[PDB]
């Protein structure tokens, strides 16, 4: 059909060994869980495609111009997204000690 | 240029009387099957009591 | 043969043309185009008079050129 | 409820129908393409009679078109409203009969009955409660009248209880248009009396008679003559589709216009019909309609009604009108002309009213009356037939296709008997 | 993965074989030099050149033929003409001394010095292809070289390769018109060898085509160059299904399965239509129904044998062009109705119908004009008993006094060989009659 | 499943042709193609090498 129970959604994440935060767990549900006051019927059709977009760009056909992503050590690099970048305000002192 | 264009690769590999049936008969919703029209309609604790009997001869079908 | 014309002059009316005619009041048979048609037709007839006479003499003069040359 | 099917054959039969379905069509508001756009709710209450339903809601007349030559039915389609007829119903051959009755009744017409009759038996069976059949055909063409009559005989043997209507056009002797007419009319007319329940006679000479002198149209054409017949033919079944003061279907008219089984020949007409140049002097009131419906020149049959005596008459008025002025005016015409009316059947006129007048008109009437004047038509046809037969002229055509000369004598006698017997009453007294 | 090896033996085969290649060469966009132009390519589908050609890796192609003849004049012409670049240099194997119409000469004495080389060349071409369907062998019976070489090569092939199918498109002597004076002698001997070693062999007598040329093309001055071309079209017809698309095709192996009721009776005669010149080819519709009428007209038969004197065993009659299957149904039915074509009692239906789309090509400079629909027929009929009938009678007259015999006995062949051929031909005469008797 | 057919004036280099929902990118022109287009009189587009 295109929808699975919300709780069963939690089942895959725990089994898949990929760890997620509770507030993040809320984030996925708010974006994917079927728009209903009660629970149940969380649709993975939208989630599965986007997450898998990094492997091979499914459905490449029908658009010859487009070229899939190559991905590289720079793909996990965005995993570095963090608030530690503040040092970018002034890295000169970091430069001085380093040299 | 009426019937001289005939070619063997065109006559044989072009279906004649078995293409899609003309419109006005395709008006059907493949997703709607019986047991879905009424049982799955929704149901309601209170029904809309309103009834009406239009003052025109009901169409015979 | 087939009959695709009601008469020699008017094509069958456009389907929107017959609004009435349910009762015998509109007929398209009362003409009222008869006078106009005759006037235009008679003038056209004269045109073929002049056109054909010109060809005939042109043939004759060339024919008479045959005799004069023979002289 | 009590609908009627249509079976029009032969060219002259084909053209007449070519406009008839256009006439009634504009009455109920059926568009040329088959979608409904009518205004009044009543314009759809009783549409079942002439029209049938199909998926997608488009409406198809339940008519049968038949002929032996391609020209008739390959042309009617190209005109307005030419697509309403269903493609299957068309039945046409490949040869043609050439006005030879023999070609139309034994060799080509008979061989082609199997297909044509099949469609009729399928179409009629689909009715809820059928009323009958109406046949339009011309008696001047061999191919038309040839298989035209044979169809009537076959139908009667399997539908004994449904009425049978036929509007035949027979050639008047003043304007001659076919040379082999006498053979076709005399033999064909023999079959109609024995089988047909009712037939209203129509003559071209009158159509011109009506056109020049009352509609004052300068140049008549074949289209105009068709128009008047169609309007008149719509009147006979006028009230069958609409409510009225006194509803009167076809069976009702029969019960008041056929004194005896073998006198079933009528003559009809329409009124009013005012000239484009006269509609501002005439006054539309009930008295005007009654007088014109009896005037001799209006009748579609060349035989003047005043040469004999009336036996039965019916008038189906249209629109709203005081039933007083129908009865009183109708009674008016039966006391000041006692010489023209048979005596042993008192008040020999029928009355009816329909509540929906023809579009664009307020009062109108159609007549159906069996008059002894029709005796004139049979005599003129009979006189010519005997003249041409004493020398066996043109007889080699029919004798060479399995038909023997005895049948012609039998046709003459029964037709000969009709003329004499038909007048055993106009001299009869109580 | 389908192929066929072409063998031309004798001048009659060579000259007709020469003709069959211009038609084949054009039909796939290959110029005389063998190189496919880098521009103006007309090729439908791929591998089409594979049925008769083999790739050289880049550029041109090669024909799959081996020409054999002991007379250098005929062979030497090709190597100096405009098709020199086409053939492989060392496959035009030829000798020095002519056969001289002595059938023994090409089969016992002179032939043995070339047959060994010919087979070896056949070995090389056998390995190159993958699943060879069969061979096509062309030869003129009326000559010792064609008759002598043909028998020797066929017998070796029947033992070297085995069950593979082989076809022989011979040219038998005419009833009254014949160029040679010893043709009857080598005709009887040839059929003796070719009856026991070939699958399908057709009749192509010269005299009939002369009538074929005159009636339609309206040309009173024909020569062998025009004659051979007509055989080219029939050559194309029989193989239309092996290198093209279609709706209902036929394989070459589906010929020893529909046209030979018994092993012995396997002689069949053809017929072609339409053949209408460019001056008149465009004033008629050329319907499928009417064209097949010309196919069975008695005069247009490929050979001078009137079919009306016998039975019709089976006609695997082929199609090429714009033919819809429904029309073919109406054409087969109409033929059976006619009373002038009468079949055998034990063959209710005798038609194997085939269809191909690629229309016939037009060879420039020839006589044929372009058409839409063409039907070539390979029909087996009891009328063929006549052709063997007259040939046997002619043999009787000349051997009563055994004139011309002593030019053979000096070639090493035993005397009894001549009489033996009569047993094969004569016994064949009694077999046809037995096939046709109603039971 | 339609009733409209191509006319040679539709094909061209650099444009997308529709063929069984698969998208084709016709890229290069053979030597003989150019002349016919110039002869008939419909413009021709500049080529580019195939990635
Ligand atoms: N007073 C009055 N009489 C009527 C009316 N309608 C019909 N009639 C009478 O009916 C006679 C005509 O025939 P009907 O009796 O009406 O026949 P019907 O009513 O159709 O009966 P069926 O034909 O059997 O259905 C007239 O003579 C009238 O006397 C009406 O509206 N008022
Ligand atoms: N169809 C056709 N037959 C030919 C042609 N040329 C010769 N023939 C036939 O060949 C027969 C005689 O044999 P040749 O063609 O001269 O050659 P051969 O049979 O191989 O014998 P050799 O000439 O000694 O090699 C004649 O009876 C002809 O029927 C030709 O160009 N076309
Ligand atoms: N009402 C009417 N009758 C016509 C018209 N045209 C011809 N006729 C009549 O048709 C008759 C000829 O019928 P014909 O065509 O031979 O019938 P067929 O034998 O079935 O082909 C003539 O006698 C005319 O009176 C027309 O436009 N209207
Ligand atoms: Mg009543
Ligand atoms: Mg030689």
């Amino acid at each position: 059909k295109g929808v699975v129970s919300e709780q069963q959604f939690r089942r895959v994440l725990d089994v898949s060994n990929i760890k997620l935060s509770e507030q993040d767990i809320n984030l996925l549900l708010s974006e994917f869980k079927v728009d209903n006051i009660p629970n149940g019927q969380v649709r993975y059709s939208d989630f599965c495609e986007v997450i898998d977009e990094i492997f091979t760009k499914k459905a490449i056909d029908k658009d010859p111009l487009a070229t899939v992503t190559q991905f590289q050590p720079e793909t996990t690099l965005p995993a570095r997204r963090y608030y530690l970048n503040l040092t970018e305000e002034e890295k000169g002192q970091l430069r001085h000690l380093l040299n | 240029s009426k019937k001289t264009i005939l070619s063997g690769f065109m006559k044989n590999n072009s279906i004649v009387g078995f293409k899609e049936c003309l419109d006005s008969q395709l008006q059907l919703k493949d997703s709607k099957s019986e047991y879905n029209d009424k049982f799955q309609s929704k149901n309601r604790i209170h029904r809309d009591t309103s009834i009406f009997h239009i003052r025109n001869k009901s169409q015979i079908i | 043969m087939k009959r695709v014309k009601e008469s020699y002059f008017r094509e069958h009316p456009h389907w929107s043309d017959i609004n009435g005619c349910s009762g015998a009041k509109e007929f398209e048979g009362e003409d009222l185009a008869y006078d106009a048609r005759i006037k235009y037709q008679k003038e056209t007839q004269k045109q073929w008079i002049e056109q054909q006479i010109r060809e005939k003499k042109m043939r004759e003069e060339a024919e008479r050129n045959e005799e004069r040359a023979y002289a | 409820m009590r609908e009627i099917v249509h079976i029009q054959g032969g060219q002259c039969g084909n053209q007449i129908g070519a406009k008839f379905w256009e006439v009634i069509s504009d009455e109920h508001g059926i568009d040329p393409t088959g979608t409904y756009h009518g205004d009044s709710d009543l314009q759809l209450e009783r549409i079942n009679v002439y029209y049938n339903e199909a998926t997608g809601g488009r409406y198809v007349p339940r008519a049968i078109l038949m002929d032996l030559e391609p020209g008739t039915m390959d042309s009617v389609r190209a005109g307005p409203f030419g697509q309403l007829f269903r493609p299957d119903n068309f039945v046409f051959g490949q040869t043609g009969a050439g006005n030879n009755w023999a070609k139309g009744h034994y060799t080509e017409g008979a061989e082609l009955i199997d297909s044509v009759l099949d469609v009729v038996r399928k179409e009629a069976e689909g009715c809820d409660c059928l009323q009958g059949f109406q046949i339009t055909h011309s008696l001047g063409g061999g191919t038309g009248s040839g298989m035209g009559t044979l169809l009537i005989s076959k139908v009667r043997e399997e539908y004994p209880d449904r009425i049978m209507e036929t509007f035949s056009v027979v050639p008047s002797p003043k304007v001659s248009d076919t040379v082999v007419e006498p053979y076709n009319a005399t033999l064909s007319v023999h079959q109609l009396v024995e089988n047909a329940d009712e037939c209203m006679v129509i003559d071209n000479e009158a159509l011109y008679d009506i056109c020049f002198r009352t509609l004052k149209l300068t140049t008549p054409t074949y289209g105009d003559l068709n128009h008047l017949v169609s309007a008149a033919m719509s009147g006979v079944t006028c009230c069958l589709r609409f409510p009225g003061q006194l509803n009167s279907d076809l069976r009702k008219l029969a019960v008041n216009l056929i004194p005896f089984p073998r006198l079933h020949f009528f003559m009809i007409g329409f009124a009013p019909l005012t000239s484009r140049g006269s509609q501002q002097y005439r006054a539309l009131t009930v008295p005007e309609l009654t007088q014109q419906m009896f005037d001799a020149k209006n009748m579609m049959c060349a035989a003047d009604p005043r040469h004999g005596r009336y036996l039965t008459a019916s008038a189906l008025f249209r629109g709203r009108m005081s039933t007083k002025e129908v009865d009183e005016q109708m009674l008016n015409v039966q006391n000041k002309n006692s010489s023209y009316f048979v005596e042993w059947i008192p008040n020999n006129i029928k009355s009816s009213i329909c509540d929906i007048p023809p579009k664009g008109l307020k009062m109108a009437v159609t007549f159906v009356g069996n008059s002894t004047a029709i005796q004139e038509m049979f005599k003129r046809v009979a006189e010519q037939f005997t003249a041409m037969f004493r020398r066996k002229a043109f007889l080699h055509w029919y004798t060479g296709e399995g038909m023997d000369e005895m049948e012609f004598t039998e046709a003459e006698s029964n037709m000969n008997d009709l003329v004499s017997e038909y007048q055993q009453y106009q001299d009869a007294t109580a | 993965m389908r192929e066929v090896i072409s063998i031309h033996v004798g001048q009659g085969g060579i000259q007709v074989g020469n003709a069959c290649w211009e038609l084949f060469c054009l039909e796939h966009g290959i110029q005389p030099d063998g190189q496919m132009p880098s521009d103006k390519t007309i090729g439908g589908g791929d591998d089409a050149f594979n049925t008769f050609f083999s790739e050289t890796g880049a550029g041109k192609h090669v024909p799959r033929a081996v020409f054999l003849d002991l007379e250098p004049t005929v062979i030497d012409e090709v190597r100096t003409g405009t098709y020199r670049q086409l053939f492989h240099p060392e496959q035009l194997i030829s000798g020095k001394e002519d056969a001289a119409n002595n059938f023994a000469r090409g089969h016992y004495t002179i032939g043995k010095e070339i047959v060994d080389l010919c087979l070896d060349r056949i070995r090389k071409l056998a390995d190159n292809c993958t699943g060879l369907q069969g061979f096509l062998v062309f030869n003129s019976v009326g000559g010792g070289t064609g008759s002598g070489l043909g028998s020797l090569l066929l017998e070796r092939l029947s033992v070297d390769y085995g069950k593979k199918s082989k076809l022989g498109f011979t040219i038998y002597p005419s009833p009254q018109v014949s160029t040679a004076v010893v043709e009857p002698y080598n005709s009887i001997l040839s059929t003796h060898s070719l009856l026991e070693h070939t699958d399908v062999a057709v009749m192509l007598d010269n005299e009939a085509i002369y009538d074929i040329c005159r009636r339609n093309l309206d040309i009173e001055r024909p020569t062998y160059t025009n004659l051979n071309r007509l055989i080219a079209q029939v050559i194309s017809s029989l193989t239309a299904s092996l290198r093209f698309d279609g709706a209902l095709n036929v394989d070459i192996t589906e010929f020893q399965t529909n046209l030979v009721p018994y092993p012995r009776i396997h002689f069949m005669l053809s017929s072609y239509a339409p053949i209408i010149s460019a001056e008149k080819a465009y004033h008629e519709q050329l319907s499928v129904a009417e064209i097949t009428n010309s196919a069975f007209e008695p005069a247009n038969m490929m050979a001078k044998c009137d079919p009306r004197h016998g039975k019709y065993m089976a006609c695997s009659m082929m199609y090429r062009g714009d033919v819809v299957p429904k029309d073919v149904n109406a054409s087969i039915a109409t033929i059976k109705t006619k009373r002038t074509i009468q079949f055998v009692d034990w063959c209710p239906t005798g038609f194997k119908v085939g269809i191909n789309y690629q229309p016939p090509t037009v060879v420039p400079g020839g006589d044929l004009a372009k058409v839409m629909r063409a039907v070539c027929m390979i029909s087996n009929s009891t009328a063929i008993a006549e052709v063997f009938s007259r040939l046997d009678h002619k043999f009787d007259l000349m051997y009563a006094k055994r004139a011309f015999v002593h030019w053979y006995v000096g070639e090493g062949m035993e005397e009894g060989e001549f009489s033996e051929a009569r047993e094969d031909l004569a016994a064949l005469e009694k077999d046809y009659e037995e096939v046709g008797i109603e039971t | 499943n339609s009733t409209d057919y191509y006319t040679w004036e539709d094909l061209n280099v650099g444009i997308n042709i529709n063929l069984f929902e698969r998208v084709f990118r016709i890229v290069d022109c053979d030597s003989f193609t150019k002349e016919f287009f110039v002869y008939m009189g419909k413009k021709m587009n500049s080529p580019e090498r195939v990635p």
